[PDB]
């Protein structure tokens, strides 16, 4: 059945699955909603977040996507990143 | 964090113990504290570049050696200008941040830990940042409980640099 | 006169300094009779030691030793003999020192009395050997009077698990209860009654996780428990 | 640990940003359900061991291999350890409902729990179901409308659920 | 005591710290809830002979073998009797005094901290204290958030009987 | 350690009594007391550098041999640690501001000070100088009204006065 | 740990023979230039804060990426920590430079940091840009005259030369 | 750890059974033979040191590689290891020989030792020789007539020769 | 182990410091005393053959009993009287050992320790390896400060043995 009560919350559904099918109101882990982006401070070249300041690691423990029971976690040991670039001579010339 | 959902989680966890009033108190607390405490982070925010530059011209009145004397560790260059005021930013940042967090949590994360070995290294010295923070605190055009909140933040970052 | 044999450091988190001056939500709590405390305060004291020594899951009744805390109440112990105390107990030895070899215990102890995680593997082998030729209250007065523990705690502070989380970040190395048990994959097998090793998720015919989707009343709902007045 | 404020202020950083009007009113829109999410988590802490101990003796009425001699909550000792894992697990989801995110629930109690199940031999997907009729008692409860002014607490129960629902797949 | 007072000092010198906004927000959210317990302890102090008499008698018509069966530990005696309907205002006084100070610490002192030892030792029921309890909280006649601060300290000493 | 309203419920039990309405009463009032206490101890912990390090400051320069080659405060560690004694006694006098009495000033600072210093040699009359230079430094800052509303609030002055000479009088 | 001179005896020990005429004189040539050894150290750590903080002010503008929003080196603490550890690694070759071989390096500060790193976060390809930025501004100083007789000393050269190789190729 | 009547305890528990006839009655044949038991660790023990430096010499002498520089036991700390390793094993095997099942042998020696043996580098094969050694040793004693009644002992002498058995196999 | 080189790195890095003036003066004085050391080494490794026999023999003419009781533990066989030669031999190579490093370093590990459990299970005197290093310390033919490293850790050998 679709979540109708919010009795049912502990009895059937467990949460949505994608951030599309959130609660009114909230994200998908039941937080509230907020705009991911404020005002940037210091808009600058060298000083300043540009396109290739590196990632926080404190995103992810902060998201919550680094624990494996969340759903943000993703797990690249499957992904294409772990793939051996066949354009390298060194891997190919090996593997004929 | 230092945010008092965080320490009331921890003062239970302490002892290994459900969430009981004294814990709920302090995250109500909190929430009646919390509406002059995100007004001010709107207006400190909206007035984030006039505090800036103003700021940065502030510490370039009082010490004027800063701009004239030769090093990478003053404001003599264009590079030493652009950094400077990348530093104003940080510390106005990091208040803001402060107030839509409620208490002193990220100040302590991002900004004061490891903050007297990096003015030692750099030969930055704190009397600089305190007078940047002392214009803010009355410059910012806030009243009534929302420049109290305000400069309860400021007045944290000046004891930590003094 | 067989000193113990030379094993290699490791990089850790504690033999670094954090530059942390006023610390958050993170900071592990000193329990400490340095503070004069009353005796609703000293039963925080205790809950912690035993917390800290055995489980959560062994503060039983029949574990707690009513007459190494009442020394404490009076003052006669301190609280490295509590702590040595416990590790010498009974409780600790039936149900902890029993279903371990002698290298998982070396661990044990190391993690949850000098609050650090070991350097190698070659750290259980130097120390096991303390415990099969001059046993547990041999091995732990050897334990309690390294540098290691007179620096970090002294003798009246509880131990606690030193520099688990790093400031910035939110996910921190693993609390060393959920990493160490109190038995392993050796002892599982049939020396702890137990069968089968494993266990496929329940199976229904009524399913009890079906996901909602985009147009199911209940994301509706929302409003849900009680509608708004005005005109 | 993070709470739902200080996620917003972690991601803002990583990116050296201010945070908008759009954001704000967004954090005083979490403020705004501020005591309803109190009353949640009070009738969660004043009926726990309600929870613990209904929730264990209907595990038990339909999987009665788990207390028969040979079985993993036999042998009292055993039986108290369970029911001590039922109150950990509802510990740390009442933290993360006051949180409004689930980061002190992630590091602290779900993070090796998984491998710790394995190397004693205790059946992890048992451990779910238990965690699972604590998750409808739980709800059940805050549905429940007495000791309440009126009004609307419904997108908060469907946050408490998931709390419960992401104890219950870490564990399997 | 666990107070919200020193619940906030204890956290704020673990830390080495002076008392931040994090430590005001959170007594503060004490003194916002404190009109709310100091009505429910004086409502509830007012009306005690009425409440300790009744919960007596509500575990005599519930368990009724406690005033038929022999022996020292029922309330079949006179000196039995009396001594019940002690304990039920020894629960009540633990309840006022956990509504003035915000948190439960006097009960956690004075009450539950051995408590497990005199009922086995002396073969007193905690089920007969559960209905006592059960009656004090569907009787106090609080009403609002005045009922909402009795019936959590109620509900505190059921979990530790439970 | 007590705070003002645990005082008088710990007194109340060694009796075995109720508290009467008298004492509620009396406990209600210091509830209203409550915003104007929380301005007090906001407006000292704002200035805690300025209140150690100008009162130190005054205090080497009335009493020059403390910091003449020989003295108690020569040798910059000695200094560090007439900093630190400053802002340590600061620290818990402003602790038993919040809480209405002064047993976390007794036992966690005050017990066993006059003993540490006669050990090691420290002048304890000019420690009780550096304290009174602290009192008075703060007495005139919870007396300016910058940022607060005019009210009367002389009664909690004269409480936070008497903390720093119960330390004062305690190291002699 | 060992150093240049118990390495030779733990070659012999394990063949169980004494040492030969010209193992002796190998080690008589390391006591003729342990004037020039000591010579480089002193040269080393007397400017041992300069390195550092000259190396690390070069990286920064080289890798300008590490100090902006979201780099590795990106908040007072993450700064902080990046001069730790270049002071720690300098701190170890120093001590590697003095015994004649790399053991107190190897076990007391390389051992699992390169594991310590990728779990982090931090580039270790960065780290190692930085140690080889602290080889040369140390081989440059260590080639200085001023306050030295006069000679050649470049085989010591080539040895400091190397530990700073085996920690930065160690790390990544 | 478990004697033989814990033994079968233990095992019955985990069936939810009482003991059968059959199973108390084998229990009442172990007390019968309880003085010959006896008398077998007490020839052990007496003799315990003669065992230990009489194998390990026709050990030392029987294997001529262990001593040999660079070889394992080679110098104080390695010869002196391998006498004590000999005494640890001899003193569980008679701990194994009071209790009647090899229970306290294995959890408390034998558990996780032939993997011990190969990080150390010590050849595990040798270990088994100097417990074979031990074992003829230990029974040659177990079969002496002096002092006792003259008896059948000759299933308790195979049961002893089947514990250096086990902790033979169990260290390669 | 024990040289002078890793006994003052030992010292700076328990303080997580950096090598001053202290441990460079500590250095130096190993190198200004190992012109002598290293010629005791080499005249003890030149002249070792000598030493040992004579060394040997002198312990047969203080304990005759050696030669004649049956025994494994005694120089009465072929086999034995390689024993307490060899022991012979492996006293003075720990010795020549400790001249070159400078400090009783390699002779702690290789010899010292766990000395006591080998005389007392093999019944070895050590009386007998006192007589012979009381041989080699009377007939080194050194002198001058070349024979004062010598005895200084054959004197070493003998205090651990008495
Ligand atoms: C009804 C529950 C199921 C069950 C449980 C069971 N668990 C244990 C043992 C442990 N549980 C933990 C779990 C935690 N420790 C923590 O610190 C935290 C976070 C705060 C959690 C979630 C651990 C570490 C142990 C083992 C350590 C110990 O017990 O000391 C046991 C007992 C195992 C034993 O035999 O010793 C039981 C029975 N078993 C079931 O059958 C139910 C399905
Ligand atoms: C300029 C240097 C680069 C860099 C460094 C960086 N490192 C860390 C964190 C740690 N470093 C260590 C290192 C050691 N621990 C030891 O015990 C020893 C001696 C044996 C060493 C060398 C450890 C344990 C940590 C983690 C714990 C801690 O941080 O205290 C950080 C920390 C911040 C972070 O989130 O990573 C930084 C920034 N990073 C760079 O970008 C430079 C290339
Ligand atoms: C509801 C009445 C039921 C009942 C009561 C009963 N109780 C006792 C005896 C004791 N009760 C206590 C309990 C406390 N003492 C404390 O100080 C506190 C905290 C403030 C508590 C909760 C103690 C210590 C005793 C024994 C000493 C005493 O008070 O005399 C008895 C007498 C038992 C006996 O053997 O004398 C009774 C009858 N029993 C019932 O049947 C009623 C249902
Ligand atoms: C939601 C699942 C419930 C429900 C909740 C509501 N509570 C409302 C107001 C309210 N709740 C509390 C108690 C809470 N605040 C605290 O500080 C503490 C701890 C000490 C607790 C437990 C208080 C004090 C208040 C009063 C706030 C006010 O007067 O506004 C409420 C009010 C409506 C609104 O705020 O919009 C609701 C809906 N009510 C329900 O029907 C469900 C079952
Ligand atoms: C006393 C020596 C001071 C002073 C104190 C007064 N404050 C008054 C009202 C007031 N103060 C605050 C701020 C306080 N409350 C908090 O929750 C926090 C921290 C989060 C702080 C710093 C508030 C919010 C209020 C309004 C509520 C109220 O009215 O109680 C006040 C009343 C006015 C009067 O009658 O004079 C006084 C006296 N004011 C002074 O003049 C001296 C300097
Ligand atoms: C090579 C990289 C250098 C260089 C080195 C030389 N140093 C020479 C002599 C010398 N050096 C010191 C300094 C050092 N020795 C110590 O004992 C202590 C501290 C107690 C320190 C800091 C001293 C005292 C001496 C005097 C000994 C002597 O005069 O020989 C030296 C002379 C020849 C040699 O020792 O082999 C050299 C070549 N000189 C250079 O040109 C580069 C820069
Ligand atoms: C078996 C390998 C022997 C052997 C053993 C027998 N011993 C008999 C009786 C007996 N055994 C002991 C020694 C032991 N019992 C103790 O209580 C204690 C100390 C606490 C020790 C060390 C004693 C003292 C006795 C005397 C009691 C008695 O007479 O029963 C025994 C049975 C006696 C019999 O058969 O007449 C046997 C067979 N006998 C052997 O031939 C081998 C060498
Ligand atoms: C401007 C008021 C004055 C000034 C500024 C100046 N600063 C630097 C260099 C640094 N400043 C920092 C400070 C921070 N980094 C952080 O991440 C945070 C918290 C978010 C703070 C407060 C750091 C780490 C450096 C060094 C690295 C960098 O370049 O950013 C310089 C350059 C000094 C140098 O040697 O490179 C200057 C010029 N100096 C003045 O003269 C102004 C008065
Ligand atoms: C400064 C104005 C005056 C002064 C101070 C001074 N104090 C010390 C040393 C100590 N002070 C303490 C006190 C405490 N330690 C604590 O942890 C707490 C909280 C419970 C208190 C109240 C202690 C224990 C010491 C000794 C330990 C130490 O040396 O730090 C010194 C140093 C004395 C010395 O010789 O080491 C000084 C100089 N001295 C003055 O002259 C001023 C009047
Ligand atoms: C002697 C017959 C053989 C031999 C012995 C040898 N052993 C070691 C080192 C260790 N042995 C142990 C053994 C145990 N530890 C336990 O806890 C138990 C009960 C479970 C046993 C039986 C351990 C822990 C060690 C390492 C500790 C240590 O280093 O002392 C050595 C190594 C000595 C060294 O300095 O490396 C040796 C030589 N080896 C042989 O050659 C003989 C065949
Ligand atoms: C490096 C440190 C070290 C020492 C010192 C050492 C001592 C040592 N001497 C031993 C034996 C022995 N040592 C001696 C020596 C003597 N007994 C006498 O009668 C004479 C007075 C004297 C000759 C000077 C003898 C006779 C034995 C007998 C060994 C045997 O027969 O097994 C043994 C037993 C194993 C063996 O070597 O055969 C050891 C370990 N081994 C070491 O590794």
């Amino acid at each position: 059945d679709k979540a109708r009560s919010r009795s049912d919350w502990g009895n059937r559904n467990v949460l949505p699955a994608s951030e599309g099918d959130a609660v009114l109101g909230r994200t998908a882990k039941g937080a509230v909603a907020v705009p991911e982006f404020g005002i940037p401070q210091l808009d600058d070249p060298v000083l300043g977040f540009g396109p290739d300041s590196m990632v926080d690691p404190r995103i992810a423990e902060a998201d919550g996507a680094v624990w494996r029971w969340d759903a943000g976690f993703v797990d690249e040991s499957m992904t294409l990143a772990s793939c051996a670039d066949i354009s390298d001579e060194a891997v190919a010339d090996e593997a004929f | 964090m230092k945010t008092p959902i965080t320490e009331a989680i921890a003062t239970a966890d302490n002892q290994g113990r459900f969430l009981s009033n004294t814990e709920l108190q302090a995250v109500n607390g909190r929430y009646q504290r919390a509406t002059a405490s995100l007004t001010a982070a709107k207006a400190l925010t909206g007035s984030a570049q006039r505090l800036i530059t103003g700021a940065a011209q502030a510490v370039y009145n009082k010490f004027p050696y800063t701009t004239q004397m030769p090093g990478p560790a003053y404001a003599s260059s264009a590079i030493g200008k652009a950094k400077c005021a990348r530093d104003i930013g940080y510390y106005l940042r990091m208040v803001t941040y402060c107030l839509v967090v409620g208490g002193t949590g990220p100040m302590d994360e991002y900004l004061v830990a490891g903050l007297e070995e990096i003015n030692r290294s750099f030969d930055l010295s704190p009397s600089w940042y305190i007078e940047a923070l002392q214009y803010i605190k009355n410059s910012h055009g806030l009243s009534g409980q929302v420049a109290n909140e305000a400069n309860a933040y400021i007045d944290y970052a000046i004891n930590t640099l003094s | 006169s067989i000193p113990i044999l030379k094993y290699s450091l490791s990089t850790q988190n504690q033999r670094v300094e954090s530059f942390e001056v006023n610390p958050g939500d993170e900071q592990y709590r000193i329990y400490s009779t340095d503070s004069l405390p009353s005796s609703s305060e000293v039963d925080q004291i205790i809950w912690a030691a035993y917390r800290q020594i055995f489980s959560e899951h062994q503060i039983l009744k029949s574990t707690k030793q009513p007459f190494l805390e009442s020394q404490l109440r009076f003052n006669q112990i301190s609280i490295k003999d509590f702590i040595k105390g416990l590790v010498l107990s009974a409780p600790f030895r039936d149900l902890n020192y029993n279903v371990n070899n002698n290298y998982r215990f070396v661990e044990i102890c190391v993690q949850r009395v000098l609050g650090r995680d070991i350097y190698n593997e070659r750290e259980k082998i130097a120390w096991s050997i303390i415990i099969a030729t001059q046993g547990l209250e041999g091995f732990i007065d050897t334990l309690l009077n390294t540098q290691e523990y007179l620096s970090n705690f002294g003798d009246s502070i509880v131990p606690f698990q030193r520099r688990r989380i790093i400031p910035q970040r939110s996910k921190g190395e693993m609390p060393f209860n959920l990493k160490t048990p109190r038995y392993g994959i050796e002892f599982r097998s049939k020396l702890a009654a137990t069968q089968f090793s494993w266990a496929s998720p329940i199976r229904r015919f009524r399913p009890q996780e079906q996901q909602p989707k985009a147009g199911d009343p209940a994301l509706f709902l929302n409003m849900v428990q009680e509608m708004g007045p005005g005109l | 640990m993070l709470d739902a404020f200080a996620k917003v202020v972690a991601q803002a950083d990583a990116r050296g940003e201010f945070l908008s009007n759009t954001q704000i009113d967004a954090l005083s829109k979490m403020v705004k359900e501020g005591n309803q999410r109190l009353d949640i988590v009070n009738k969660v802490t004043s009926n726990a061991s309600a929870i613990v101990t209904n929730s264990a003796r209907a595990l038990f009425a339909e999987q009665p291999q788990l207390i028969q001699p040979g079985g993993n909550a036999y042998t009292s000792r055993r039986m108290a350890a369970c029911l001590r894992d039922m109150e950990i697990v509802l510990r740390y989801v009442s933290y993360a409902m006051i949180a409004g995110d689930s980061s002190v629930l992630d590091d602290r109690c779900l993070n090796g729990l998984r491998e710790t199940y394995q190397a004693l031999g205790t059946p992890g997907s048992s451990v779910a179901v238990a965690i699972q009729k604590m998750k409808d008692a739980s709800v059940a409860l805050a549905n429940d409308t007495t000791g309440t002014p009126i009004g609307d607490c419904s997108s908060l129960v469907a946050e408490l659920a998931g709390y419960f629902d992401r104890a219950a797949v870490s564990v399997v």
